[PDB]
């Protein structure tokens, strides 16, 4: 699975996710990636999110939308919402993975509960940061 | 407020002990190239929607990452691809699931959002919808790599 | 205690001016019979999961409602059926989309939840999975009704 | 589209939704019905929901899960959450339809913004109620 999130100069947010799924999946299986609110979500009022991991749990937990709702309704910061979803809620359901997220103010988070997550981020006009393993 | 992009190429068991720095750098270089492309687009005033679509297209094209070229295999040694795009400004979204004859699922997803009243299309119907609108039909073996095939063979 | 059931047979396709009392009574009777079955099951201590499954199976079977028997027709004069079920106790869910050869999509959805490692299955893959688990294949025409076919001809 | 939600004697919630789609539907289109969090959702801690309406909007607004999130994070009652989603948010996006919902306290709601919704409900041991039109 791969993905991207962004905040543009007009203040608009967007998210995209794409995948081949999981190795040896049953033909016809659909994971979180193509499901709005599960593997991909964007709303100018809150956040843009793209997920990766054990798809089934991200669907059951509506991971991407949950970040948005925790911020919007719960008043949590992007960091707090990410901590709750990725480090607490997903593991409790037996889910492994992570996500990338940008909120409407330009805060960025790349939480994951796995050994690694291929990732990168950068502000326009600045040098980007890359990563594979745990911070 | 500053424009910004983040990308990912998947989360999972990535073992540093089994890797060399030069092996790691191939992923780092790939990620940097794509994020830099997105940054430039943002700096130039391109839309968030266009930036995420292009970044994901590039991640699809890369064989290092499990999307598009380099997709994992199903139990039957086939490829079935899924993608979604969402515009935070309009709350419109487009998605395709279970496609095998479209090179870039994210572009098909974007096509659903922009050229139909729908959000999600699957399988043959999604493919026909795209073909009728100029998107080219491909054979799924274009996505196959020995790396992912060995992973299937090993998973068996 | 607090046990309770609610059911629906769809919103939006209802116009008082275009309906007769006998038609309305038929719908009332249909809804009453199904909700009464669900209530009885709840009163007997059956699970919410089994109750919603049976209620939806009955709504599928009932030709008055656009699910299972009595499904609307697609552009190609076919039926494409979808269903989902979710268990609030385990947070497990099962879903099928785009199936045409399974009599009761809600039962297929439950099968996905209970007998696969997945939440959602689509199309022929979903069908093959169900058949392998012993669910019967039906002819795609079993869902067809003249009422809905005439609606397709009118829509065209 | 059809659906059911229930709260049992053990305090468990469940939801199910099933549909034939739309007359003259483009083959391969998927509405909210089979999508977790859009047309069907259940969680013992909040609510069970089954929806019916303009599929696209129920997906974009994650209607079923939004009821749950508004209650869980926003503190809204079931009634308040249903009003917010069905009478305000869905119409704002051009959607029409309704849903049925039961919360973990046994409250039941059958909101709809259309001329009608075929529906029924009943508490265990009581006489059931049916409805077609508004009021
Ligand atoms: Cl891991
Ligand atoms: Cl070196
Ligand atoms: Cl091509
Ligand atoms: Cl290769
Ligand atoms: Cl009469
Ligand atoms: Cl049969
Ligand atoms: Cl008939
Ligand atoms: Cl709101
Ligand atoms: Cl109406
Ligand atoms: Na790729
Ligand atoms: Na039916």
């Amino acid at each position: 699975t791969v993905g991207a999130v962004a905040l543009d100069l007009d203040g608009n947010l967007a998210a995209a996710t794409s995948t081949g799924g999981m190795t040896n999946k049953l033909p016809g299986r659909v994971g979180d990636s193509p499901l709005v609110g599960a593997g991909c979500y964007a709303n100018n009022a809150s956040v843009a999110v793209s997920c990766t991991g054990t798809g089934e749990v991200f669907i059951r937990a509506l991971a991407a939308y949950d970040i948005a709702a925790l911020m919007d309704y719960g008043g949590l910061s992007l960091a707090e919402a990410c901590e709750r979803v990725v480090m607490e809620k997903l593991p409790a359901l037996g889910g492994s993975g992570g996500l990338i997220a940008i909120d409407h103010e330009g805060n960025v988070a790349l939480p994951f509960n796995t050994e690694g997550m291929y990732r990168a981020w950068g502000y326009a006009g600045d040098t980007p940061t890359t990563g594979i393993y745990r911070e | 407020g500053k424009a910004v992009i983040a990308i990912h190429g998947g989360a999972g068991a990535i073992s540093r002990a089994q890797m060399s720095l030069q092996q790691e750098l191939r992923y780092i270089e790939a990620l940097s190239a794509i994020v830099e492309t997105g940054q430039k687009m943002l700096e130039a005033g391109e839309s968030a929607l266009d930036v995420v679509t292009e970044a994901v297209r590039l991640l699809e094209e890369c064989p290092l990452f499990n999307a598009g070229i380099g997709a994992v295999f199903t139990r039957d040694e086939t490829h079935e691809l899924d993608a979604c795009v969402m515009d935070g400004n309009t709350l419109k979204a487009g998605a395709v699931a279970g496609v095998s004859h479209l090179r870039n699922p994210v572009l098909a997803a974007r096509l659903v959002m922009e050229q139909s009243p729908h959000v999600m299309m699957i399988g043959e119907g999604a493919e026909n919808f795209a073909f009728a609108r100029g998107m080219e039909r491909v054979s799924p073996e274009i996505f196959s790599t020995s790396l992912r095939y060995e992973q299937l063979l090993a998973a068996r």
